[PDB]
């Protein structure tokens, strides 16, 4: 019952340059319970070999985790992070915005 | 400002005897060790290069202690279930943060010990390392139980002893890593926002440590309450990122300046579109 | 070096 909705940030490790290999990050924070499912997407399709960091929690007790995968940003492909957590009745999908 | 902390988490697994237990140690906010109950072979593991200095007996000792913590958290979670009249059919969490801080003079500055149930403050050891602060009625039970047993002295001893001992050692072994900086690489971007207005983003990338301050100014004044500041995020390679943006009238961008303050920067940066 | 909690449980 003590639930906290996760905050989600989707961003690249290095400045985005269409055509050049990079790493896409999905930083999920401020959530509780610790149980959480994260999937990274490319044009609505799950990206294979997505790496999950080990989970941790911050000074305010809320948990956080970092999911990341290799990707090559383009002109037309879309990238997003879909998070399923008990605090939400439905999975939340956040798209990558290269200006954020 | 130096410190060491162990963030422990125990999550009950309905129907099972053993809860999942995860312990992560930090020195100056850098993860350096970790023990996870789920691993194929549970053992504290090195998470910082400088920890490769420790011999096999170190990991062996830490691992045993972890086993001890598993049992403590297991029993405590069962007790808490009773305190709150909760059902075992559901999952619950018990967390603990403990450690010490060193001041500029190097002496111990303060010791810490705090617990949280279901992610909410439960009970905490006060700075005097003698009295307890309970968050609710349930915790009051624990408080009275611990005063009568004199648990405080146990924690105080570790916090003023072993905790300080190993923090000095760790700060000494990973000195070259922990005391380094990677000043931020910054730049400003320009983006469309709405009619007659645009967004200016001040980016700070690849910096370490995470501590940083970004500000915007308009004709000599910092735009405190009219600035969107994102929460600091990990780049994934050990460094961090952060940015602050402001919405400005199209045509007056040149009137705004961004300042970046980081300890790797002897003088604050000053950028603009 | 990690801490070992006191014998008294919550």
């Amino acid at each position: 019952m003590i639930q906290k909705t996760p905050q989600i940030q989707v961003y690249s490790r290095h400045p985005p340059e269409n055509g050049k290999p990079n790493i896409l990050n999905c930083y999920v924070t401020q959530f509780h319970p610790p149980h959480i499912e994260i999937q990274m997407l490319k044009n609505g399709k799950k990206i294979p070999k997505v790496e999950m960091s080990d989970m941790s929690f911050s000074k305010d007790w809320s948990f956080y985790i970092l999911a990341h995968t290799e990707f090559t940003p383009t002109e037309t492909d879309t990238y997003a992070c879909r998070v399923k957590h008990d605090s939400m009745a439905e999975p939340k999908t956040v798209y990558w915005d290269r200006d954020m | 400002p130096h410190s060491m902390r162990y963030f422990e988490t125990a999550v009950s697994r309905p129907g099972l005897e053993e809860p999942r237990y995860i312990s992560v140690g930090y020195v100056d906010n850098k993860e350096f060790v970790r023990f996870d109950s789920d691993a194929e072979n549970p053992r504290y593991e090195p998470r910082a290069p400088w920890m490769e200095q420790e011999g096999p007996e170190y990991w062996e000792r830490e691992t045993q202690k972890a086993k001890g913590q598993e049992q403590w958290f297991r029993v405590s979670l069962r007790n808490l279930l009773g305190y709150y009249n909760q059902s075992a059919g559901g999952s619950h969490t018990l967390q603990q943060m403990s450690g010490c801080d060193l001041g500029s003079d190097w002496r111990l500055l303060r010791g810490y010990l705090q617990f949280a149930y279901e992610g909410r403050d439960y009970i905490a050891l006060n700075e005097d390392l003698k009295t307890w602060t309970a968050a609710d009625m349930a915790a009051q039970i624990t408080r009275r139980k611990w005063e009568q047993s004199g648990a405080a002295e146990h924690y105080k001893a570790y916090l003023e002893g072993e905790c300080v001992e190993w923090l000095h050692r760790y700060l000494k072994n990973g000195n070259a890593t922990l005391l380094r900086t990677d000043s931020p690489k910054a730049h400003v971007t320009h983006h469309p926002r709405s009619k007659g207005e645009v967004t200016l983003r001040c980016w700070a990338l690849g910096f370490y440590p995470a501590d940083i301050t970004l500000t915007w100014q308009l004709n000599g004044e910092e735009l405190t309450q009219d600035m969107e500041l994102v929460e600091t995020r990990p780049a994934g390679d050990g460094t961090f990122q952060k940015w602050a943006s402001v919405v400005v009238p199209l045509g007056k961008e040149q009137n705004y300046t961004c300042r970046v303050y980081h300890e790797g920067l002897p003088e604050p940066l000053t950028l603009r579109w | 070096s990690s801490l070992e909690n006191f014998r008294a449980y919550v």
